[PDB]
């Protein structure tokens, strides 16, 4: 679960988004408007999914583990920037990992989705519009599986029961 | 201090205002699906439909939401160089045979396309260099190798590849929304209903939700749209029940709508059965793949055996069937060899970490080390963040100590490696059978469409078809998208109408609210109240319900005609029960809801499992009335049919058509 730090908090002053409450996919960040601070409304159905803690500008949120089965000391903090991550790992015995990664290759907010790619073809084949050609199953069969549906495979006559007319 | 007089801590709640909306093409959610969906139908639409009304709505915000929430480190389905004969194939081996291979086949042949588009719009994709050493997006890209340079991937198994995937999503959600732009996205609004045509027969014409920031009921009319928003998960109790009850394996907020919202307005369900319990690291359910192979690292029993070796036995009866024949065995018959070592007390069972960290660094250069370290770190970091907190916790970084393996509580999906959701329809080719087409009232059959006419899902969605993952789920969006485009073309002049008013829709929306303001004066405390029922209580009584029932982790997933008899007894009262759920505020408003999506779904797989009198996915659920596996009576799909006028779901069985051999 995650909380916020009060003393970095400021409840996102300037462009009226509130990156945290704007950004939980679980609807979980909500900020108190008249103290101008945030918090989780309901720490138990947080996926610990850090989107939240990413986005605050001020990095007023951290994340306490699971504390029904998570012992203290632990903490994990990213420092997500334009094109790389910063990850450093706090253990409960005092050790500190740290790592980078990269996150995107172009700048944020750049995609053309359709600059260069081909126009829309045709309305009834198969084709996606960034298609020419699609494969089709090496050995296609059609058999069907048949299910026996008789409750026994019981038979009275002498003769097969096969050819069941009536 | 009297609990009733302190402040809700959601949005508000009061009287809803009702806004209505007339749109061509309608998307609900904004997951992986419909990002590919919005992405390949605006295309279309500028040559063929400029003048077509676009809308997607989703639960949260569209940068974020779903699954890929906190990235991913892997994508799963990739081809490149392999044919999408073997990817049917090894799908169906997976599944235990039980396949609609031609919507497998269909997703191989779209699905790298995807994938290619990724790596174009941002995404570090993993490289080999020349002498087969890693490289990774960022230092990929500096040497001039890529995907679109047909360069070979990292790749941990024919056919996945390795990525930087931290801002998958958000790089997904961008491409979406540039093709789409801030006025045919409105994000923060939750569907709940979905309307079907007062006029035509079977045909869908609407969908209603709330706003999660306001109070506003939303109307939609629509000619076509699709319904893609996830699985289901928290469906059964979970292995932590108090804060961790936020940590499962898949998303927390999946609450089973796309089965509900669907399957109560008359689409045909598919494989509802079906169900995926993974193997990950205990309680934070972190990968452990990379672990294993990076550094060659195995589960051992209390006695420090390999469970596998000493349980080969178990698999003889699948092997002479065909099923598992020579170490490649499914992953539901691999935690199937586990459940016999923990339910006769030999566990933990663990994955000693330490002594295998200690024997690979003797033979690893000290910068070397650091690599293969920061490649398996990674894999939580990109995927699962929960789990290094806990490991920062517990003081178990892999040099010193190791870890747990824990198979998971249930969860309902039909993108991953399970394959539960919806019939959906064949391209319509020669080497697709007729019985896999739908093929609507104008007599054309569109592609990934429903049996309700004018409907579309996908990725989650789409039933016997599972294994599309990250790649998959984007190319049956796009799909579909197209499809959509081409539906409304067909059907330009319908003009939508519903049965029900919106002062009746308005109501039903928002009935907990009006339960809890007319019985509130009933009590001191708004939780403890004879009057309603809470949706966290509700949550609890299911998932309770479902655990002791259904096959959950309690009773090592073993479930009969007896046990789930009794579930449904209890099922039903719950039902009923839910006319009185109350919401304090608007964030209750939507635990009412989702709760309700998750009743309604369970209980449609129960009702599957119930049907099907074999245990086709043993170590996923067993029936104790009906043990082992027949190919008899069961080789075939079970799809259900609820009928709206009559309240009555009709559980029957449907062929099942093997194309790919082998
Ligand atoms: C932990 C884990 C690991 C994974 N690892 C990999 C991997 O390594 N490689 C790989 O390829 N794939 C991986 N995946 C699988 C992949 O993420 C899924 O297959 C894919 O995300 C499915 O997409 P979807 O179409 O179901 O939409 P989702 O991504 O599941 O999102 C659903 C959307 O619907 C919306 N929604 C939900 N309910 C409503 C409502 N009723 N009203 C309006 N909107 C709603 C949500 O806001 C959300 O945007 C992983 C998944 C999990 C979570
Ligand atoms: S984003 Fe950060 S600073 Fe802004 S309201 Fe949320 S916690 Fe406070
Ligand atoms: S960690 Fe993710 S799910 Fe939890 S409150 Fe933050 S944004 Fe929401």
């Amino acid at each position: 679960p995650t909380y916020v730090d009060p003393s970095k908090c400021d409840g996102c002053k300037g462009g009226e988004k509130t990156a945290c409450m704007y950004i939980c996919p679980n609807d979980l960040m909500i900020l108190d408007p008249e103290e101008m601070k945030a918090f989780n409304q309901e720490p138990e159905a947080c996926w610990e999914c850090y989107s939240c803690i990413k986005i605050c500008p001020q990095g007023a949120i951290t994340a306490r583990p699971y504390a029904d089965f998570a012992p203290m000391g632990g903490t994990c903090i990213p420092l997500r920037g334009s094109e790389d991550i910063m990850w450093t790992i706090k253990f409960r015995n005092g050790s500190v990992k740290r790592f980078k990664f990269p996150i995107r290759t172009t700048p944020e907010g750049s995609i053309k989705p359709f600059e260069g790619k081909p126009e829309a073809g045709d309305l009834e084949n198969e084709l996606l519009f960034t298609e020419t050609a699609l494969t089709v199953p090496q050995v296609a069969l059609g058999q069907k599986a048949q299910i026996a549906d008789a409750e026994t495979s019981q038979c009275w006559f002498d003769l097969p029961c096969e050819g069941g007319n009536r | 201090k009297i609990p009733s007089k302190e402040t809700p801590r959601g949005v508000a709640i009061a009287e809803p205002i009702i806004v209505e909306h007339s749109v061509d093409l309608l998307m609900v959610g904004g997951g992986m699906g419909n990002c590919g969906a919005a992405f390949e139908a605006v295309r279309w639409a500028d040559k063929y439909a400029p003048e077509a009304k676009i809308l997607l709505v989703d639960k949260a915000s569209l940068e974020r939401s779903g699954a890929v929430a906190q990235g991913l480190s892997a994508i799963n389905t990739y081809l490149g160089d392999n044919n999408a004969d073997d990817y049917v194939r090894m799908v169906r081996t997976d599944l235990m045979g039980l396949v609609r291979e031609d919507l497998i086949y269909d997703l191989g042949r779209h699905v790298d396309d995807s994938v290619h588009l990724f790596e174009e719009w941002g995404l570090p994709v993993w490289i080999k260099d020349e002498h087969g050493h890693n490289l990774d997006g960022a230092q990929a890209k500096a040497a001039g190798k890529s995907l679109r340079n047909g360069d070979k991937p990292v790749r941990s198994g024919r056919w996945q590849i390795m990525i930087n995937g931290e801002s998958y999503k958000v790089i997904v959600a961008e491409a979406a929304k540039n093709a789409l732009g801030q006025d045919r996205i409105i994000e923060r609004i939750f569907i709940v209903k979905l309307l079907l045509d007062k006029n035509t027969p079977n045909r869908i014409a609407g969908a209603v939700g709330f706003n999660l920031r306001a109070n506003e009921v939303h109307i939609f009319k629509a000619n076509a749209m699709v319904v893609a928003c996830g699985g289901a998960v928290n469906v059964y109790r979970p292995r932590s029940v108090g804060e961790g009850m936020g940590r499962a394996w898949y998303p927390v907020w999946n609450a089973g709508s796309t089965y509900t919202m669907c399957a109560q307005v008359g689409a045909e369900m598919t494989m509802m059965e079906n169900r995926f319990v993974p193997a990950r690291f205990k309680d934070g359910y972190g990968p452990v793949g990379a672990w294993f192979l990076l550094f060659k690292a195995k589960a051992t029993n209390c006695k420090g055996e390999d469970y596998c070796a000493t349980n080969r036995a178990m698999l003889k009866p699948y092997e002479e069937r065909g099923y598992a024949k020579g170490h490649v065995i499914p992953t539901c018959l691999r935690n199937h060899m586990m459940l016999r070592e923990m339910r006769e007390g030999r566990g933990p069972i663990y994955m000693d970490t330490k002594t295998a960290l200690q024997t690979s660094f003797a033979t690893m250069s000290p910068a070397q080390q650091k690599h293969l370290e920061a490649e398996a770190w990674e894999d939580f970091l990109d995927m699962c963040v929960g789990q290094a907190n806990l490991w920062a916790a517990t003081n178990c970084a892999p040099e010193e100590r190791g870890s747990e393996i824990m198979p998971t509580e249930p969860y309902l999906l039909g993108s991953h490696s399970g394959c539960c959701g919806i019939w959906a329809s064949g391209p319509d080719e020669a080497w697709v059978p007729e019985d896999y087409k739908v093929r609507a009232a104008n007599g054309k059959v569109y592609n990934r469409m429903t049996t309700v006419e004018g409907l579309w899902t996908c990725a989650d969605g789409v039933g016997a078809s599972g294994h599309k993952f990250s790649s998959g789920s984007h190319a049956e969006g796009r799909i579909v998208g197209k499809q959509m485009v081409r539906w409304y073309l067909d059907h330009k002049d319908f003009k939508p109408e519903f049965v029900e008013t919106a002062e009746e829709l308005k109501t039903l929306i928002y009935r907990p609210y009006y339960n809890y303001e007319k019985g509130k004066g009933a009590s001191t405390c708004p939780v403890v109240n004879p009057e309603y029922i809470s949706p966290k209580n509700f949550m609890m009584r299911l998932i309770k319900c479902t655990d002791e029932y259904g096959g959950g982790v309690g009773t090592y997933y073993n479930t009969s005609k007896a046990l789930l008899d009794t579930g449904f007894w209890l099922m039903e009262m719950l039902e009923e029960d839910s006319l009185k759920l109350a919401a304090r505020d608007l964030h209750e408003l939507l635990r009412c809801w989702e709760n309700y999506h998750r009743l309604w779904t369970v209980r449609l797989h129960m009702q599957h499992i119930a049907f099907r009198e074999e245990s086709r996915y043993p170590g996923f659920y067993y029936r104790a009335d009906f043990l082992g596996l027949d190919d008899s009576k069961w080789k075939c799909f079970v799809n259900s049919k609820y009928d709206p006028a009559k309240k009555e779901t009709k559980i029957f069985k449907k062929p099942y058509y093997q194309i790919i051999p082998d």
